[PDB]
């Protein structure tokens, strides 16, 4: 059987934590809890192990490299998360126990603490991001993550050390608000998923869109499917109100499954076409793509992450799969999750699915960010380092903010909040027939530049779907407030006789026959 | 009052400040709730029936609202030597604190519950409201003793149904308590024919802050919308220390007529009262949990090892505001009172003290959870018991704001029954109107007979009354949004629903 549990850890000198979803928890025994413990994760999640091998490759690359951390090594501390805090937190406690000792003290302060690891490569889950961030905020442990995207983990408010990769939803939502602004769309009916991801996205977009002058028509949430029934009725109601608001853009900041449910129902009821400014979660997704008859749903165009491919990762995974098979190799290595014989009894076929994924580079980048953070805090130069004293994590915290580290030739730098600065791209779902290929229409760098000549726009004569709110319209009309935020109103022309008594009423008031008053007349004139 | 030893200890995560913990702005309600827990365990000791011997001993650590939420738990469930061993199986763990009790904020509650799910050590919160806490797969050890956000939302919506407010404004905050609660209100009113006019996020500001420029313009815009929209019921969801600024220029804008349904956060907070000119803003209403005061609470209220676990000026401030706190009859104290009594009864029955003696058999936090998930006792004429989703049924209440300094700065207007899910005993409530009449808040007046109520705009609460043409009668029996022609020899005219 393949032998990987032994190699999920190396002694090195400055150990780095790892919280990855190598195995995902079965949905059977989570509910029943009559014994304090975390349910085992005997199942295998291929993408999680791909990520673990990504972290291992990162650490091996720095260790082999001379310039970074000369005369110094970093050790792995891979642990499982199963995307569940209960089975992903006690590893976090392990990460602050002690140098060797397994007990974690509860001191008032943390300066005298000398923790086991330096920086914990944060969890993929954003909920796990919240839990681990709240944990490591007190201890001031650097936690560079690789999946977190919720904007809540931005400021040094409750997460002082969360220098994540994978730029937050704030940047793509600014990009989408800019898209709506230049494309003239302001009567947008934004939508999001019923889970926390869509909730935070839609709050962010409410603020952002109001700032940009584009005001919502229906801020609604689409339930994730699970067992829909009443949630199917809720989906029906949500799309009904979207249609009855008479818009053409629905920015859908919903997870992949909520989008699948929404599109499934819409096609099942032949809902009207419209533009769907998409998230990175379903701009590139097979689930929504594979629904038959989906193509006639407007034009779908969103923003994608421009993360440079980290090649040679499939080569590295293949090399490790082949190499762990030799009995002599890892027997000497032996002389962490997914440790049972069946847990390590994987094969190339079982893991040869993700490979060229865009998050193995995220894990690479996190590891290299902590590597360069140490290099800065330990005052090492080429082929040397004074290394007088052990480094506490808060020293990294001091020297991790505003740190620029060269990864794959990309000079990623951590912003003051903690995020990273990377550009996006406007992927457009053009249809050649049953396969919506994606290609560049516009690149976002904080100032969205779109090629307007590269969008089909469905409809007829490819005219851009116009969705406009008449803000501050003529004096010859009466104003009716419309919109989830009272921004902008709908203009209604006064009828015969009905003289608008004042320019700030809800209707035009009728007068006697003594005066003659045509339409759009405020004062009855004799 | 911050430490007491005992055979079995318990811990209180009270929020003595907001905005060491002394550096933050002093908050009176934290000290009030702490004194509530104090009286709880003190009477438990005095009442030899509840627990002979094996006295409980509180261990309070100020949580500083949302700041200090993690270190107090770490101190908890750790041996006396401030050292917490880590094992895969926590079944055999002697924890000094047997059940932490009373993290206040929902975010702090969630942080504590996430930290505790490893140990299955009970956490009973006295003020957490977030609906997410009802799911007992992420927080198995998060019993709660106050109705969830869903129940406050139902109480408010049924209040507006009773007073016939089908056109309402809701302003939310920029935190979870704002967004989640406003969402719950919107989803609820969607199905009860109450229509939201517009929603505006009240900017997050501090009482000590001197405001900014963009934020000032934003709030000016908000109040302009408030004075524009015909909807005159404003339901504001926000922590207490956030309203102050917004209410300031709401007042200054001469915005007179309104009905502010106040969220549970600031439905009982006496800080906004000192504005002393809120009468001009209109009848202020709020939702809370009202209970008879603890019989002896006056004695403890007026009587003379961990980081940031002590306050400095809390006692003097509490005694100063004692006028309001006594006159208001603090009621959220009974939430923490009932939490303490639930833990006490679970611990008592687990030791099996049959009114004679206690066997001090080793106890573990998870055993206390198993025993605490089922309690049925009468505490001050109230049945305390948790529903499967870990939330007891305490009566939410509606409070109108009486400015008179004499007594009762909060008046118990409407009683809401959690289990019954109904609203009753709506005491005659004073209004800002010219004849004490109920302030109407409707998008448009209900259409008269013979006039069709054609919908206009987004919401179903807005309609303009066309008088359908001669030969057509308002077929109110079947459809009202459209007028149809009366068939047969009957031939109607303008209006005149009764087709001849």
């Amino acid at each position: 059987p393949l032998c990987l549990s032994q190699q999920l850890r190396m002694k090195g000198d400055y150990v780095l934590g790892g919280l990855f979803p190598l195995g995902e928890a079965e949905e059977a025994g989570l509910r029943s809890r009559t014994r304090p413990s975390s349910p085992v994760c005997t199942r295998f999640s291929s993408n999680g192990l791909l990520w673990a091998l990504a972290m291992k490759m990162a650490v091996e690359e720095i260790n082999n490299k001379s310039d970074l951390l000369p005369g110094l090594r970093l050790g792995y501390d891979l642990f499982d998360t199963c995307s569940e805090p209960v089975v992903a937190m006690k590893p976090s406690l392990m990460f602050l126990a002690k140098a060797g000792s397994r007990d974690i003290a509860a001191y008032c302060n943390y300066t005298q603490y000398q923790p086991r690891v330096l920086a914990v490569i944060g969890p993929h889950s954003s909920e796990l991001a919240m839990v681990t961030g709240k944990f490591f905020s007190f201890f001031l442990m650097p936690q560079v993550s690789y999946g977190a995207s919720m904007e809540l983990l931005s400021a040094r408010e409750t997460f002082p050390s969360f220098f994540r990769t994978v730029p937050s939803d704030r940047v793509q939502l600014t990009a989408a608000a800019e898209l709506l602004q230049e494309f003239g769309w302001n009567w947008v009916a934004a939508l999001g998923s019923d889970d926390e991801y869509g909730r935070q996205g839609l709050s962010i977009f409410s603020a952002l869109a109001a700032a940009r002058g584009i005001c919502i028509a229906h801020e609604g949430l689409v339930p994730l499917p699970r067992a829909d029934d009443s949630r199917l009725g809720k989906v029906q109601d949500v799309l009904h109100q979207v249609n009855q608001s008479s818009v053409q853009v629905v920015l859908l900041f919903a997870s992949v499954h909520a989008a699948h449910a929404l599109f499934n129902y819409s096609i099942s009821s032949r809902l009207s076409p419209k533009v769907w400014v998409a998230s990175e979660a379903w701009l590139t997704s097979d689930l929504v793509m594979g629904l038959p008859g989906m193509a006639q749903m407007g034009t779908v165009l969103g923003f994608l992450q421009r993360g440079a491919q980290l090649h040679e990762f499939p080569q590295y995974v293949k090399t490790h799969l082949a190499l762990a098979t030799d009995p002599a190799f890892c027997s000497a290595l032996g002389e962490v999750g997914q440790r049972c014989p069946q847990c390590d009894c994987i094969t190339l076929q079982n893991v040869s699915a993700g490979l060229n994924h865009h998050q193995t580079f995220s894990v690479y980048a996190a590891v290299y960010s902590v590597a360069q953070a140490l290099h800065n805090t330990l005052q090492c130069n080429a082929s040397g380092c004074p290394a007088q004293d052990p480094v506490k994590p808060w020293q990294l915290l001091e020297n991790m903010y505003n740190l620029t580290f060269h990864v794959g030739g990309l000079p990623l730098r951590f912003d003051s909040s903690g995020n990273v600065d990377m550009e996006y791209d406007l992927k457009l779902w053009v249809w050649q027939g049953s396969v919506p290929r994606l290609h560049d229409v516009g690149r976002f760098n904080g100032s969205l530049r779109t090629e307007r000549l590269k969008i089909r726009w469905h409809t007829s004569d490819n005219q851009k779907p116009v969705s406009r709110c008449s803000r501050q319209c003529q004096e010859g009309q009466v104003r009716r407030v419309k919109g989830f935020h009272s921004c902008c109103y709908d203009c209604v022309d006064c009828e015969a006789g009905s003289y608008r008594q004042n320019p700030d009423d809800i209707a035009c008031t009728f007068c006697g026959q003594d005066e003659w008053s045509p339409e759009r007349s405020t004062r009855c004139f004799r | 009052d911050f430490y007491l030893p005992g055979d079995y200890l318990l811990g209180g995560l009270f929020s003595l400040h907001a905005n060491m913990c002394k550096e933050y702005e002093v908050k009176v309600i934290g000290y009030n709730l702490m004194q509530a827990m104090r009286f709880a365990v003190e009477e438990i000791n005095n009442d030899s029936s509840l627990l002979p011997g094996v006295l409980l001993g509180y261990e309070i650590v100020d949580v500083c609202y949302i700041s200090n939420n993690v270190q107090p738990v770490l101190y908890f469930l750790a041996h006396e030597d401030n050292l917490l061993p880590i094992q895969e199986d926590y079944s055999n763990y002697i924890s000094r604190v047997v059940a932490v009790i009373g993290p206040d904020n929902s975010e702090s509650v969630m942080t504590v519950a996430n930290f505790l799910s490893l140990f299955l050590l009970p956490q009973i919160t006295y003020s957490a409201i977030s609906d997410e806490l009802r799911d007992k797969v992420r927080f198995p050890a998060l019993l709660r003793t106050t109705p969830s956000a869903d129940h406050h939302i139902e109480a408010m919506v049924q209040l507006m149904l009773h007073f016939r407010w089908n056109w309402i404004i809701v302003l939310v905050s920029s935190d979870t308590y704002g967004r989640d609660n406003g969402q719950l209100l919107g989803e609820r009113v969607a199905r009860r024919d109450i229509c939201i006019a517009f929603q505006e996020t009240l900017p997050t500001l501090q009482p000590n802050q001197n405001m900014t420029s963009e934020e000032r313009q934003r709030l000016v815009t908000i109040v302009d919308k408030l004075q524009q929209s015909t909807a005159r019921v404003v339901v504001v969801f926000s922590p207490d220390l956030t309203l102050y600024h917004f209410f300031n220029e709401v007042l200054r804008q001469n915005f007179t007529g309104a009905v502010w349904i106040a969220s549970e956060s600031w439905a009982i907070d006496p800080v906004l009262h000192n504005l002393t000119e809120l009468r001009h803003l209109g009848t202020f209403l709020g939702i809370t949990i009202q209970s008879v005061p603890i019989p002896g609470f006056s004695e403890f209220r007026e009587w003379g090892y961990t980081c940031n676990q002590e306050c400095d000026n809390c006692l003097n401030a509490t005694l100063s505001f004692n006028t309001i706190l006594r006159l208001s009859g603090e009621r959220v104290v009974y939430s923490v009172y009932s939490a303490v009594y639930a833990v006490a009864h679970a611990l008592h029955s687990l030791l099996g003290c049959d009114k004679s003696t206690c066997t001090k058999r080793v106890v573990y936090p998870w055993q206390l959870l198993e025993e605490i998930w089922k309690v049925n006792f009468t505490l001050l004429d109230h049945q305390i018991f948790f529903d499967p989703q870990g939330d007891v049924a305490l009566h939410l209440e509606i409070v109108q704001w009486q400015w008179d300094r004499s007594q009762n700065p909060f008046q118990s207007v409407a009683s809401y029954y959690p289990l019954q899910r109904q609203l009753k005993n709506i005491q005659d409530i004073s209004w800002h109107t010219i004849n004490n009449t109920i302030p109407m808040s409707m998008c448009s007046k209900r259409c008269q007979s013979g006039q069709k109520k054609k919908p206009v705009g987004i919401h179903v609460c807005c309609f303009e009354c066309i008088d359908c043409l001669p030969g057509t009668f308002l077929n109110h029996t079947e459809d009202e949004y459209e007028c149809q022609a009366c068939p047969n020899n009957e031939w109607s005219y303008q209006s005149e629903t009764s087709c001849f």
